[PDB]
C-alpha cells in the first residue's frame, strides 16, 4: 500500500531531521506540568553523541524510513519512538542509532555496524532493548527467571516485591512455586493450616495488575511454574479457566507445568501419580531423572502423599489446555540433561515464553537478553536464474554481529534487583532467535513440510549456533571466559548436538571451534533461544518466528508472496479478494490455483503438528536453550493432544508445548 | 487413551 | 439461665482438672496427622509450672468457673480455651492461671493476686493476651499503628510486607498512607502517571485477606488513615460503599480520618478547600496547628494543588458515613497537642478502632498493649441501706495492679517485627479501658444521662488515671524512666487534663504525684486508651466499655436489671417478653412501667449524642490517649450529623467518631 | 448546611 510512505513522510515533516538535535532535545527534556527536568538519554550517550556529532549525523541514511510498511511503522510510532509532550520526537533512524550507541558505547565503529545492518533489517533486538537502549535507566533484557525465596510470609513477600521491582521495568518472569506448601498443610503456632497456592497466587495476580500504570507499556506478565506432583496441582491448571469461582482463578498470570518423565510414563503406562506437598516430600525439585525417579518412589513407598490415578491429572491438564490454550509444557528432565549451566544446579523453571532454560535460586535471578536475525534477508540470486540461494556465510556473519551485541547488553544494563545482576554477570547467557522462517521457505520456493525446507531449517541452526559460539569464544579471548564456565559440558567441549547424541550436520567446522573452546573458554554459557517475536517481526514485515504463517489474509493483510504469484497468473481478480477472506486464509480446494502454489502456501493448521515437532527436534540440537513452540489443532481431540505430547516428549524436545492454539 | 492418532 | 451450668459442669467432665498436668498436656502435644511435636505452652512457662506445681493447683478456685453466663462460656469455649486434636483441653482457671503466668514469669505472687483478681472478674485482658499469654511466641499485643515507609514499589512493598507479618499474628492495624502520590502524578524514568491510592489500597486488601488462613483467628483488620487535604480523598472515602466499581472499592479495610482543624474551619466558613498530591506539596504530615496552617495556605497560594468547595469534601464524607459508617474521625490537631508523646514528632494516625494516639516512623511501629477494668465489679452495699456506694479505692488499686501487668507485658512480648520491638522499648505505652459503665450506671441506679451518671464517670476516670500515673511513677522507681521521657510535657508537671487547661476534679491528689513525675519519671509514656472491648466484655457479661446499653433483648438476652424490675413489680409476664421484642429493646412508651424505670433504661438511640458527646469530653481530661466513641443516628440526617461532628470538634475530642452506627 | 440541630 502507498499509506505507508504517507505516514513516513509525515513523521518527517513533523520531526527535526538532524540526530544530535533530536538527542539534545530528548536529553533536554523537561515535564511541562511538573517542572521536573526529565531527560530520556543517558549522560553517557549524549555525551557520546557530542562528542561525535558530525560522523552521526551523515552516517544515517533517512531513506531507510520508508523500508517499513504501514502496520509495521504504527508499530513503532504507536510505542516505539521516543516522545515529547504527546508525540514523535524520533525518527525510525534516531530509534536506531540510538539503540546502537546504548549498546556500544565509545566504540563508534561498532556502533556504525549495527547501526547500518539493523538499518538495513538484518536484524533488530527485542522490544525492551528498543524502548531502553541509549535512556537513562537502561533496562534492557526481556527475560528473569525467579526462584520463590522460602516457604514462608518473608519469602512470600520478599519475592514478591522482587517480582514488583522487575515488572515495573521491561521484562516479562518466569515464577517457580514448587517449594511452597500446599492446602491443608501444617503451619507451627496456630491450629489453622494453609490454604495452598491458589490464594498466594492470587496476591501476585494483584500485584502483576498494580505494576501496570499510566501510558500502557510497564508491563511484563507472569508465568508460574509447578511440577505436576504438587498437591495443589489441580487448581494450579485452570488459573486461566473461563469460568467457576472468581476467587480460584486467576486470568492475568499463565500456568507452566514443569514435567519430569516420569509424570509421562506413568500417564502412558496407565499408573499411579502422587500429590505430596513439598514440606511433606523435600527435594523433589532439587534433582531430577534418575535421582528424582528414586526420591519421588522412596516417598511414594512411605506414604507420604495422595495416589491418584495418573491419567486423572491427564485428563484435567488436556482439558485446561483445549479450553485456555494453558498450561505450557516444558520438560524439565531435557531441560536439565542438556543445559550447559547444569555445573549450577537443578534450573527449576523455564520463563515467560517457554524459550529460557536457566539456572535460579534466591539470590540468583536468570535473565537474558534477545535478538533475532531476519532470515530473508540472506536470500541471493544465484549468477542468475536461481535466485535460489541462501547467504550461510552472510548469515554466519550477522549472527557474529548480534552475539557482540547481545554481549554489551549485559554489561551495559541497568538491573532491576541485585539478583538479576549477580546472575548475568556470573554465567552471561545470550538467547538469540529468528523471524521469518515462513517467509524464507516461501521465498525459496519451499513447501513448510518439504525436504529442502527440512533441510534448510537444519542449515540455518547449525550456522548461527556455530557462529554464535564463534563469536563468543573470540570475546572469551579478549575478556576471559565466565565466571563459571570450568566445569561445564562446554568446557569438556561437548556441545549441544553431542548432548542430543547427534553428529552435526556438517556444513560448519565443529572440531577446530570445539578446539578453541576448550582452549579459551567462551563468554556466554549459553547462546540459543528462538523467541515468539510477536512485535520486533512486525516492524521488520515478516513472519513470527520460526512458525509457519496462521492466515494468506488478516482484518485484509494480504500474503505478498501469495498475492505476486496470482498475478503473475492474472487469475487474481475482484470476486478472488472474494475468496480468502470467505475462507480465513486458506488457498487449498480453490478450483484455480496450480498444486505448486496449494503446497507453498499450507496454512498452519493445514501442516501436521508431527511435521511441525519434527523440525524443531531437528533445530533443537542447535539450540542451546529452549524454543516457544506453539501448536495448532484443527478439530483438536483428546487423543489428538495426547499423541501430539507424546510425540514431541518422546522427540526428547524441551518445550513440548507453548500456548495451544484451537480450531 | 491414545497416542496414535492422525495429527 | 440453667444452660451454662450444664455446659460448664459438661466441660468439667471433658477436661483433667490438674492445672499441671494440663500444661504438661499442652506442652507434650504432638501433630498426629503431621508426627510434628508442636508445643502450646513456652518452655519457661512450662519450667515455672514444673518448679512451682503443688503452690499453683491449690491456688485453683475451679468454682469460678461457673461465674460465666452461657454465651459467655460459649465465647471461651468457641475461641479461647486452648484445644487439643480437634477439642477443649483447658477450663477457664486453667486459661487464666495460664495468662497470668505468661504475664509474670517467676514472680508467683503477681501470678497468684493476678489470677485472683482475674477469676473474680475484676478486669481482663484484651484477646491477644488470652489468646497468647504463656504460649511459645507470645504475641500479647492488640494494637500496631505503621508509617507507610515511602513513596515508592521498595517502600510500599517493605510496609506491605511487614503489615502481613503484623496481622498473620493477633494485632490490627492503623496505616497512615499521607505520603502517597495521587493519580496522575508524574513518576521518573516513565511517561506513565501514577494510578493513585486506591490500587494500591486494593493490594492490601488483597493481603489482608490472604493472611486469613484456617481455624479462624489470625485476623487483625486494617485502618487506613489520609488527610482530607490529599488528591485521592473522594475515592478513599468510599472505600466501603456498598455500589460502585468493584474495581474502585475495598470492602475489608477501614477509611479513617485524619483532620487537621483548618479543614473543620474551612466547611464551617463555608470556604475553599485544596486537595495536593504530596508530591507538590511536602510536609503536609509533619506539622500540625500553626505550622500546618501556615504552610498549607502557602501551598495554596502557590497555586500547588486543585481548590474545591469545601462543603463538597464535607458533603461526600456524610454521605459515606451515612451509608456504610465509616470513615471514621480523629482530630489531628487535638491528637498532637494533648500527647504525652509529642517530643517524640508529630503523629499521623491513630488505630484499627481509633483509641490510640502514638508516634510511628518507618523505623518505629507504634504498638499497645491493652487491658480493660470491669466497673460493675466495684460496687458495694454501705452500710445498708444505700447499695449505693463505689468503692473507688478499690478501683484505684486493681487500676494499679492492672498497670503493673500491662507493664510486664511490654517486656514478655514476641514482637512480630523489629519496629514494633524498637518502638514499645523505647517509650512503653500501656492502655488501660473499662467495661460495663452501662452496667454500673444501672446498677447505682443511674440514668446514663443524669447529673449523677455525668459525676460518677469523671470520678472514675480520675481515679483509674491517677491509679496508673502512680503505679507507673512506680515503676520507674524501681527501673528508671522509659527512654524518652525527659522532654515530655510530663517531665515538665503537664498532665492531661492540664493539656485541656482544667483543674482536675480533685478526688485524688494529682500534686504529690505531680511532684513524684517530675522526681522519678514514670515508666509508661502512655496510660489510657478505652477501648471497645467487644468480646472480653462479653466473656465478663458486661456491656461495651463507656456506651450505653443498644437493647434491653438480643435474639432473648433480656436486660438482667430491667429483668429484675419488672419482676419486683409483678408487672412482667408472658406478654411482657411480647412487647420487648416486638419493640427492638425499648421500654418507653409502655403503658404500665414507672418513669423511673424509663430514664433509667433508656436505650442508646434515645439518649441525646450531646450527652454521649459531652461525657467522652468530661473523660477525656483524663485519657492519655484516646477512646473508641461509637455515635449512634436515630433518623440521620445531612444537618443532625454535621451538628454532632462541629460539637465534638469543638469540645476538642480526639476521636471526633468511630462507627457511625444508623436507623 | 446546619450545626443547630437536634441530636
Amino acid at each position: 500500500t502507498l499509506a505507508a510512505r504517507i505516514a513516513i513522510s509525515n513523521l518527517h515533516k513533523q520531526t527535526t531531521k538532524q540526530f544530535s538535535k533530536v538527542v539534545e532535545d530528548l536529553y533536554r527534556y523537561v515535564n511541562a506540568a511538573t517542572g521536573k527536568p526529565a531527560p530520556m538519554i543517558s549522560d553517557d550517550v549524549y555525551n557520546i553523541v557530542m562528542e561525535n556529532k558530525d560522523k552521526l549525523n551523515s552516517a544515517i541514511v533517512y531513506d531507510r524510513d520508508f523500508q517499513y510498511s504501514y502496520f509495521g511503522f504504527k508499530t513503532l510510532e504507536r510505542s516505539y519512538l521516543l516522545r515529547i509532550n504527546g508525540q514523535v520526537a524520533e525518527r525510525p533512524q534516531h530509534l536506531i542509532m540510538r539503540v546502537a550507541l546504548g549498546i556500544h558505547g565509545r566504540d563508534i565503529e561498532a556502533a556504525l555496524e549495527t547501526y547500518n545492518l539493523m538499518s538495513l533489517k538484518y536484524f533488530t533486538h527485542a522490544s525492551p532493548t528498543l524502548f531502553n537502549a541509549g535512556t537513562p535507566k537502561p533496562q534492557m533484557s526481556s527475560c528473569f527467571l525467579v526462584a520463590m525465596k522460602e516457604d514462608s510470609i518473608e519469602g512470600i513477600y520478599d519475592t514478591l516485591k522482587e517480582c514488583a521491582l522487575i515488572s515495573k521495568t521491561a521484562g516479562g518472569i518466569g515464577l517457580h512455586i514448587h517449594n511452597i506448601r500446599s492446602t491443608g498443610s501444617y503451619i507451627a503456632g496456630t491450629n489453622g493450616t494453609s490454604n495452598g497456592l491458589i490464594p498466594m497466587i492470587r496476591v501476585f495476580n494483584n500485584t502483576a495488575r498494580y505494576v501496570d500504570q499510566g501510558g500502557n507499556k510497564r508491563p511484563g506478565a507472569f508465568a508460574l511454574y509447578l511440577e505436576p506432583w504438587h498437591a495443589d496441582i489441580f487448581d494450579f491448571i485452570d488459573i486461566r479457566k473461563n469460568h467457576g469461582k472468581e476467587e480460584i482463578r486467576a486470568r492475568d498470570l499463565f500456568p507452566a507445568l514443569w514435567i519430569p518423565d516420569l509424570f509421562m510414563k506413568r500417564v502412558e503406562e496407565n499408573g499411579t501419580w502422587t500429590l505430596f506437598s513439598p514440606t511433606s516430600a523435600p527435594g523433589l525439585s532439587d534433582c531430577y531423572g534418575d535421582e528424582f525417579e528414586a526420591l519421588y518412589t522412596r516417598y511414594e513407598k512411605e506414604g507420604r502423599g495422595k495416589t491418584i490415578k495418573a491419567q486423572k491429572l491427564w485428563y484435567s491438564i488436556l482439558e485446561a489446555q483445549t479450553e485456555t490454550g494453558t498450561p505450557f509444557v516444558v520438560y524439565k528432565d531435557a531441560c536439565n540433561r542438556k543445559s550447559n549451566q547444569k555445573n549450577l544446579g537443578v534450573i527449576k523453571s523455564s520463563n515467560l515464553c517457554c524459550e529460557i532454560v536457566e539456572y535460579s535460586a534466591p539470590d540468583e535471578t536468570a535473565v537474558c537478553n534477545l535478538a533475532s536475525v531476519a532470515l530473508p534477508a540472506f536470500i541471493e540470486t544465484s549468477e542468475d536464474g536461481k535466485t535460489s540461494t541462501y547467504n550461510f556465510k552472510k548469515l554466519h556473519e550477522i549472527a557474529k554481529v548480534v552475539t557482540r551485541n547481545l554481549n554489551r547488553v549485559i554489561d551495559r544494563n541497568y538491573y532491576p534487583v541485585e539478583e538479576a545482576r549477580k546472575s548475568n554477570m556470573r554465567h552471561r547467557p545470550i538467547a538469540l532467535g529468528v523471524q521469518g522462517l515462513a517467509d524464507t521457505f516461501m521465498l525459496l520456493r519451499l513447501p513448510f513440510d518439504s525436504e529442502e525446507a527440512r533441510l534448510l531449517n537444519i542449515q540455518i541452526f547449525e550456522t548461527i549456533y556455530h557462529a554464535s559460539m564463534e563469536a563468543s569464544c573470540e570475546l572469551a579471548q579478549k575478556d576471559g571466559p565466565y565466571e563459571t564456565f570450568q566445569g561445564s559440558p562446554a568446557s569438556q567441549g561437548i556441545l549441544q548436538f553431542d548432548m542430543w547424541d547427534q553428529k552435526p550436520y556438517g556444513m560448519w567446522d565443529w572440531d577446530t571451534l570445539r578446539k578453541d573452546i576448550m582452549k579459551h573458554g567462551v563468554r556466554n554459557s549459553l547462546t540459543m533461544a528462538p523467541m515468539p517475536t510477536a512485535s520486533t517481526s512486525q516492524i521488520l514485515g515478516y513472519n513470527e518466528c520460526f512458525e509457519p504463517v496462521t492466515s494468506n489474509m488478516y482484518s485484509q493483510v494480504v500474503n505478498p508472496y501469495l498475492l505476486r504469484d496470482l498475478v503473475d497468473l492474472g487469475i487474481w481478480d475482484e470476486g478472488m479478494k472474494q475468496y480468502l477472506i470467505t475462507q480465513n486464509g486458506s488457498i487449498q480446494g480453490l478450483p484455480n490455483v496450480p498444486q505448486e502454489l496449494k503446497d507453498l502456501y499450507k496454512t498452519v493448521w493445514e501442516i501436521s503438528q508431527k511435521t511441525i515437532i519434527n523440525m524443531a527436534a531437528d533445530r533443537s540440537v542447535y539450540i542451546d536453550q529452549s524454543h516457544s513452540l506453539n501448536l495448532f489443532l484443527r478439530a483438536p481431540t483428546m487423543g489428538k493432544l495426547t499423541s501430539m505430547h507424546f510425540y514431541g516428549w518422546k522427540k526428547g524436545l524441551k518445550t513440548g508445548m507453548y500456548y495451544l492454539r484451537t480450531q | 487413551f491414545t497416542l496414535d492418532a492422525d495429527f
